[PDB]
RNA sequence: GAGU
């Protein structure tokens, strides 16, 4: 969580001096931090989307109508 | 001298009317409305500048620290358009701020005199727009699309009968302030005035005015009308006023001083009112039989004791009379209700409201508010008075504050921001009179009632979002640390800013994705204005009332543009030539009828002021630069229609087209076509997919030209001049000295989009039209766009079409064409589709990409290099693999079976999944540009380095020869200042190029020039490195992509696109139809001359559905193409240019009041001779809108072109041999291929992917889903008896994973029998209402 | 309205005609749309009750 | 948007 809180916070400083983003090489070198290590928190980061989410701009589909179940084996392959 | 591309072709105009002022940019509100958010302009309240105004400066709390705006600066743009597209990043500038922070001391006084820091503090990037009026989101091109919405101010409605079996007639004032709460006031069947915060729950109007400070007597007198009676010895006398008896039958006997005027009990008419007026009359002598049933005004104690005898507004009795005046007070003061003019209505709100004073009133507004709150005084003051008069939460706005000016005819136009408390009772006067009858009431649909926001307007209010967040983030942090050692950059935050901003563009409805079919659809789709969105209407929100055809619509809104079906109604065309003024409501411009004579002055008027003067039709007959041609002509005013005089006339239409939007004007007989197919006209126009060989409209409009050139996907010249070099990727021509500036160089490039990709998968290619060494001047089409001919647009194709019945392959609408259709590629679209491979890192692994694949054919291997990368142009088909990937598997248990395989083959299989992209099923083609996106911690693979080393092959012979051949203009234009005084010539030539340093002689005015093309040789230099410097740093750095991506491939693939049976097809009169059949041409039927026919569409399509349109273009077009056919003939037999010339001629100036009078004489023979064999192929003619060419010109053209006068000729059978038993109707149509391929419409499917809940197959053929057997569907099933249909479709065919499983294993073995289960659906059903708490389940049989 | 249209498609209308015409068209048009939906609304009931 |  802490660590979460510090990149925040260090992210304005940076998009505000460099004029645009940080990559994970320049955040990096200010955290004091290796670099996959930051490229990997930024990979867990990212929190769920609602499975009812309107997908469709439309309330067309709510994300479930897109979802393929990789379980379940089709006939054929079970032939 | 017409322009010289003009020269290179014209097109004929039949109309009779010449429109005098220019066609406008037609894609200004987008241009300019933008500009208006930019907009520098200091004392201009608009975009940057009004919101930085409206929040600056905003002090800290304590009052001494303050941050100020002083100005900004955008950055010029971080990365261009091309990248943003394929890096899939909005295309946005950096802003800045100058802003000082001022400290005040808290010591001394106001001396601002403490600190002043003054610095640019940034604000974040804000998405900018390209230059063809669109926007760069996420990698697309959206457009946001002009809104209408009814503006802010005062609404006065009506409910026409409504509720009650009464119909009573029940009024309501409706208030929309632009920022705030709204107000509310209807009227109750029992005509008692009800007011509704924020519309909420209905209760006193009059306690509204006790919160603002007001008792009940001040209310009843600013309404309702006071009347003095004075008590003196025993009579009752009145203050009268002569007009307040008027229509009034007669109790008591009236006497003015001395003589009898009026007869007791006899209807008084108006003449006794007069007589009695002139009188002076200061105190008529009434009885005290009236005052029985009169009512009372302020509250009369009684000095002597100051007992309350007496309450304000109470019902008068007699025996508190005496007492009262015994008080000693004789001057009282009664009402005048006396129904009919002015009613009993405030009266009467008073008597039902029990609440008091402004206390109870304060507290009874906060209890319907928030029920449940005590009555703290502070509660209640704090709410009311900032529920309307607060600065910030309340903003009427410049809009709402003159409309509002305008329902209530205020003095001035200017408006603070907070409802003053006089516009409040100013409301409710109105609302009186109406309901008396005195008032008229306001239409909803009125077009001065709604405006017109264009994207300036919105992105300003988008943009005060991000700052009110801002706001209360920044005034928290104004107060946070130490006024010493912060600073403003640090405490200054973009996220909520740039967050509003990108929801704004990205995720509105207003931002949309727009039609590139063509530049019509773009043109088009940039001008459509939505009734919808943010702070407007949605579906369920509109009745009736806002989907019908309001009058007003004429010459602003084009009544023919629109989707059927849901968004019908709201969604139109802006009409031509309409406009919108500072306030954003629309004008249209007008010609002036100075009384009876017509001026060349043109005014633009808004709606309302449309209503008052009288128009003459556009069509209406007009004397030479003077007067009117008929006495009664033909007139429209104050939304009527009809027969008016000269004398009266104040205005006339500017031209017909005005009527109309975009693609409803290119229609040209649109005149003889019903709006039903009108209206799918004009959308089937934006679906048209261009052809690789665009064919100019042969039955054109002469809008043609306008279009294409302002939807700017063409070239054209900025300055013109001569053309130097064309090359199919750029052109670059040398201006002529007349509009060259002396010190830059004179040097114009052209830069051109070859083979380019749109939104829809079009083609956007430009080709050069004009020649090398050819002059031309400015606004001269160099390049045509794709669906452009030489400046027309050219969406389509021209062909020979039979109107005539087939052996049923015409039938309803169907359509049946000649193979030569195919043979000459008519009708083949390119198409594009872009596809990717992405590499990401999971826990698992790492993803590759790598050529690198388990247990694959190494013919599929062939394609891929080194890298796994499709080699660049290879062919491609349905299953094969463009990019190599290769993903970490999962654990699997192998069967025990899969064990002891694997032993006895021992074949290398690891944990690998084959990720690599493979090609689309059922479309192929070549690959032209594949891209490499290599991040920048690991290094790139070697065909990500080999092509990064292709991008700097480019870019370096890019900017080398845009420089070298600048020096070729501009030693050309020193060498032209060299040889004037001093003709020096050869010794200059054969002295070396770099050496002109050295050279120098006299000194005036063109020493002067000398050294100005001199020191434009030395900024080159440096430029020029830092120009090389820019494009290197780009290439190689690491783009900065999604977390956990490692790398990309997007791949453009190509597609040649054929027509084929069941594409879609259509012309501009909506008549539509799928191809069914492609003959040979030998079953072609053919003329006289054997030209076997191309398109036969069927005639019985026309009549019923109303289109006569496309009958007279099928006549038009086949004169046409006889004029350009016998041009063909005299062409090919040489002869004398001569007589070509008198006969074209004679052709031109063809039509009956034809307005274009070419005298041609005076053209040059190359000049001619290259015209004519342009219109070797057919004279391209237009008939405009509404005044174009009608029936007789049509004849006559027939016969000059050698035709039999009906246009039907005698037409025999390819496949017999024989005549036709009749004449049939021929001729060209112009025509198109619509966007919907049958290709793509195809959709197999078996069996495939579920979806995850239901265990349903998913939807469409994106994911292989399956179609959908609805309720309807069931439906025809029970309809018939068959249930075991109805069981495959509800179970083995949908959620039944047993039966489904277990039937195909039968089917394969040959059985076909069911093998019933259970559908998932219904076991998710159940465990659902078991969640619920409700007990569900199967009872044992 | 009182005032007719003296024209025919084969001659041709003119401006304030073919505005005219306009109006009934666009309502027949919105009519289709929302009218087929009460339509299917009231069939569904039907099947569902029999 | 397409069409019924
Ligand atoms: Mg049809």
């Amino acid at each position: 969580i802490e660590t979460i809180n510090k990149l925040n916070r260090i992210s304005r400083q940076m998009l505000q001096e460099m004029g645009r983003e940080p990559t994970p090489e320049e955040l990096a070198e200010r955290m004091l931090m290796p670099e996959d290590k930051i490229r990997k928190v930024l990979k867990i980061a990212k929190e769920p989307i609602s499975m009812e989410t309107p997908i469709g701009d439309d309330e067309d589909s709510h994300l479930g109508d897109f979802i393929e179940d990789t379980t379940l084996e089709l006939p054929l392959d079970s032939a | 001298v017409y322009s010289y591309t003009e020269k290179k072709r014209i097109r004929k105009d039949f109309g009779k009317r010449p429109q005098v002022l220019d066609v406008p940019y037609l894609l200004s509100i987008q241009l300019d409305s933008f500009q208006k958010f930019i907009e520098q302009d200091p004392e201009g309240q608009y975009g940057l500048e009004a919101a930085f105004r409206s929040v600056f400066p905003i002090q800290s709390y304590s009052g001494n620290s303050e941050l100020q705006y002083v100005s900004y600066r955008l950055g010029e743009p971080v990365f261009d358009v091309q990248e943003c597209q394929i890096r899939g990043v909005t295309y946005s500038a950096p802003l800045r701020v100058k802003l000082r922070l001022v400290i005040y001391e808290r010591e001394a006084p106001e001396g601002t005199v403490k600190d002043i820091k003054e610095q640019e503090v940034y604000m974040g990037e804000i998405p900018l727009m390209t230059d063809n009026g669109t926007f760069v989101i996420n990698g697309t091109e959206r457009v946001i699309v002009s809104q209408l919405h009814r503006s802010p101010g005062v609404f006065f409605d009506s409910d026409k009968g409504k509720t009650h079996s009464s119909g009573k007639v029940l009024y309501n004032a409706r208030i929309i302030p632009y920022r705030g709460s709204w107000l509310d006031f209807e009227f109750d069947p029992k005509d008692n005035l009800f007011v509704r915060i924020d519309r909420r729950r209905k209760l006193p109007a009059t306690i509204i005015l006790r919160a603002l400070n007001y008792t009940t007597e001040q209310i009843l007198d600013l309404f309702f009308e006071k009347v003095i009676f004075e008590i003196r010895d025993n009579k009752l006398q009145m203050e009268l006023v002569p007009e307040r008896l008027r229509g009034e039958t007669a109790s008591f006997d009236i006497e003015a001083n001395g003589k009898v005027y009026v007869e007791k009990g006899r209807r008084i008419t108006a003449r006794h009112i007069r007589q009695l007026e002139k009188d002076d009359v200061k105190l008529i002598e009434v009885p005290v039989e009236y005052i029985a049933g009169k009512v009372v005004a302020k509250d009369y104690i009684d000095e002597s004791t100051g007992e309350l005898i007496c309450a304000a507004n109470m019902e008068l009795s007699l025996d508190l009379l005496a007492k009262l005046s015994q008080s000693g007070h004789k001057r009282i003061e009664t009402l005048f209700t006396n129904d009919l003019d002015h009613g009993p209505y405030i009266s009467e709100t008073l008597r039902v409201d029990p609440t008091n004073d402004r206390l109870s009133a304060l507290v009874e507004i906060y209890r319907m508010m928030r029920p449940g709150e005590p009555p703290t005084r502070e509660a209640a003051e704090s709410l009311f008075e900032n529920l309307f008069f607060s600065e910030d939460r309340y903003d009427l706005s410049a809009v709402g504050r003159m409309k509002f000016n305008r329902s209530l005819l205020r003095e001035e136009i200017e408006g603070s921001g907070i409802l003053s408390k006089d516009d409040i009772i100013d409301v409710m006067k109105k609302l009186i009179d109406i309901r008396n009858g005195k008032g008229e009431v306001d239409d909803i649909d009125h077009l001065g009632n709604r405006r017109i926001r264009s994207v300036g307007e919105m992105a300003e209010n988008q943009f005060r979002v991000g700052l009110v967040r801002v706001e209360r983030a920044v005034k928290e942090r104004l107060s946070l640390g130490d006024l010493d050692t912060l600073m403003p950059q640090d405490m200054i935050n973009a996220k909520p800013i740039s967050a509003a901003v990108k929801e704004f563009f990205g995720s509105s409805q207003l931002s949309q994705f727009m039609d590139q079919n063509n530049p019509l659809s773009e043109i088009t789709h940039k001008r459509r204005i939505s009734a919808l969105g943010p702070g407007g209407l949605t579906r369920e929100r509109a009745g009736f009332e806002v989907r019908d055809v309001h009058p007003t619509h004429y010459g602003r809104v084009c009544p023919i543009e629109t989707p059927e079906g849901p968004n019908i109604g709201l969604i139109n065309s802006l009409s031509v030539y309409a406009q919108t003024n500072e306030y954003g409501f629309l004008e249209t411009p007008y010609r002036k009828v100075t009384d009876g004579v017509v001026t060349d002055e043109i005014h633009y008027l808004s709606a309302i002021e449309e209503g008052n003067y009288v128009i003459a039709q556009a069509n209406s007959n007009l004397d030479e630069e003077g007067h009117f041609v008929e006495d009664l002509v033909t007139c429209r005013s104050k939304g009527e229609s009809s027969l008016f005089s000269r004398d009266q006339v104040d205005y006339m239409d500017v031209s017909t087209q005005q009527v109309v939007s975009v693609g409803a004007s290119l229609i040209p007989f649109l005149e003889h076509d019903d709006a039903n197919r009108a209206l799918m006209g004009a959308n089937m126009q934006r679906q048209a997919v261009p052809t690789l060989r665009a064919d100019k409209p042969l039955v054109g409009t002469g809008m043609e030209r306008a279009v294409a050139v302002d939807s700017g996907v063409t070239a054209v010249a900025k300055r013109g001049g001569v053309v130097q070099y064309v090359d199919a990727s750029r052109i670059v021509i040398k201006v002529n000295e007349d509009e060259m500036y002396p010190g830059e160089a004179g040097i114009d490039i052209y830069n051109l989009t070859k083979y380019t990709r749109s939104n829809q998968n079009t083609c956007i290619n430009q080709m050069p039209c004009v020649s090398l060494g050819e002059p031309v001047e400015r606004g001269d089409v160099l390049a045509d766009g794709p669906s452009t001919d030489l400046g027309e647009l050219a969406l389509g194709q021209n062909m020979r079409v039979a109107f005539m019945p087939w052996n049923g392959y015409n039938f309803e609408d169907s359509i049946l064409v000649s193979e030569r259709v195919v043979q000459e590629d008519r009708f083949t679209t390119i198409h594009i589709q872009e596809l990717a491979c992405v590499s990401r890192d999971t826990k698992l692994g790492p993803e590759e990409i790598t050529a690198d694949i388990p247990n694959v054919g190494e013919a599929a291997l062939s394609k891929l290099d080194e890298s796994g990368i499709v080699y660049i142009g290879a062919e491609v088909t349905g299953g094969d693999i463009l990019v190599g990937k290769v993903t970490p598997k999962g654990e699997t248990q192998l069967t025990p079976e899969e064990k002891l395989l694997r032993a006895i083959f021992g074949e290398k299989a690891s944990d690998v999944k084959d990720s690599s992209l493979r090609v689309p099923n059922g479309v192929s083609g070549t690959v032209i540009d594949v891209q490499v996106f290599t991040r920048d911690g690991v290094e790139k693979d070697k065909r990500a380095l080999e092509i990064e080393e292709m991008q700097l092959k480019q870019a370096k012979k890019d900017l080398s020869e845009e420089l070298q051949i600048l020096e070729a203009g501009l030693f050309s234009r020193i060498r032209a200042v060299l040889v004037a005084g001093g003709v020096e010539a050869e010794k200059l030539d054969k002295l070396p190029r770099d050496r002109w340093l050295e050279l120098g002689l006299t000194d005036e005015e063109k020493q002067n020039q000398l050294e100005q093309l001199a020191e434009q040789y030395d900024e080159l230099k440096h430029e020029f490195e830092k120009k090389l410097e820019a494009k290197r740093r780009k290439i190689t750095q690491g783009d900065d992509l999604a977390p956990g991506v490692l790398k990309i491939v997007k791949v453009y693939l190509a597609v040649k696109r054929r027509i084929q049976p069941g594409d879609k097809m259509a012309g501009r009169h909506g008549n539509k139809g799928v191809i069914s059949k492609i003959n040979p041409i030998e079953d072609m039927p053919y003329d006289e001359n054997g030209t076997p026919v191309d398109i036969v569409l069927n005639p019985l399509g026309v009549p019923s559905r109303m289109n006569i349109g496309q009958i007279l273009e099928t006549h038009l077009g086949m004169a046409a193409k006889g004029i350009g056919d016998k041009i063909n003939a005299m062409l090919k037999q040489q002869q004398e240019v001569a007589k070509l010339r008198e006969f074209i001629q004679r052709a031109y100036d063809l039509g009956a009041d034809v307005r274009q009078k070419v005298d041609l004489s005076t053209f040059s023979d190359e000049e001619v001779m290259r015209l004519a064999e342009n219109l070797r192929k057919g004279m391209p003619i237009a008939t405009p809108v509404f005044d174009g060419a009608k029936e007789a010109e049509i004849k006559e053209l027939l016969k000059l072109g050698d035709l039999p006068t009906s246009g039907q000729i005698r037409l025999y059978d390819g496949r017999t041999g024989e005549q036709f038993e009749r004449p049939v109707t021929v001729g060209y149509m112009y025509m198109l291929k619509l966007n919907h391929l049958v290709d793509d419409k195809m959709h197999a499917r078996s069996t495939g992917s579920y979806s995850l809940v239901t265990q349903q197959p998913l939807g469409g053929k994106a994911q292989f889903g399956g179609q959908r057997f609805g309720e309807m569907e069931v439906w025809a099933l029970e309809a018939y008896g068959a249930a075991y249909t109805l069981q495959e479709m509800l179970t083995v065919k949908s959620d039944d994973v047993n039966g489904r499983t277990k039937m195909y294993k039968n089917i394969v073995d040959g059985n076909h029998q069911m093998e019933p289960g259970m559908p998932e659906s219904f076991n998710v059903l159940l465990k659902e209402i078991r969640s619920l708490g409700i007990n569900i389940e199967l009872e044992d049989e | 309205i009182e005032t007719p249209i003296t024209a025919n498609f084969r001659e041709g209308l003119n401006v304030l005609q073919y505005f005219i015409s306009t109006h009934g068209a666009r309502k027949g048009l919105a009519d289709t749309a929302l009218k087929t939906a009460n339509s299917g609304y009231l069939t569904r009931r039907l099947v569902d009750v029999a």
